[PDB]
């Protein structure tokens, strides 16, 4: 893939960048509770037949 | 040696003006315009800055008091789009900013009354018809 940047074919000012890519870090992109199942349980009365 | 608060001369570009008559000059915010620095820079190609093709003074169209009068509004840029050079690079760039001197005028003599308050509004949304 060709590493090419603005000033590579534009002409481009001076710009200090601020940005940084901290929420796409592997751990940022995961760190979230996700659901992966919803399991049923019941407590019957004594005398129900199942 | 003469100087004073109300006697002034202002110069941008091609245009001069002058005042014998000044009660002083306002700096918004007490902040002078500038253009944007690399710090706080977002936009990354090489800006267009007219300097003094842009940069001077436009006078817009004379309105008239009256006892009727009940008041006169503007918008910034929107009142210079169609001035000069300065509307041409306004309309042929996606962006722009822009700082301004205003300079109000209005003279009469001193056997007529009247008070005028003029103010620069930031970000002045006004309240529709319905």
């Amino acid at each position: 893939t060709n590493p090419l940047v603005p000033s590579d074919t534009v002409q481009t000012r001076h710009v200090v960048q601020h940005r940084s890519r901290s929420e796409s870090s592997i751990e940022s992109f995961f760190a979230r509770g996700a659901c992966v199942t919803i399991m049923t349980v019941d407590n019957p009365a004594s005398t129900t037949n199942k | 040696c003469g100087y004073s608060d109300r006697v002034l001369q202002l110069t941008l570009g091609n245009s001069t003006i002058t005042t014998q008559e000044a009660a002083n000059s306002v700096v918004a915010y007490g902040r002078w315009p500038e253009y944007l620095r690399d710090s706080e820079a977002n936009p990354v190609d090489q800006p267009t800055e007219p300097d003094v093709a842009a940069c001077r003074f436009y006078t817009l169209d004379t309105v008239s008091w009256t006892k009727e009068s009940r008041g006169w509004w503007w918008k910034l840029p929107d009142a210079l789009r169609d001035m000069g050079l300065f509307g041409q690079n306004m309309y042929y760039h996606y962006l722009g900013r822009s700082g301004y001197t205003v300079h109000v005028q209005c003279n009469a003599s001193k056997f007529h009354q009247g008070a005028l308050g003029v103010f620069a509004v930031p970000e002045m949304c006004l309240a529709g018809d319905s």
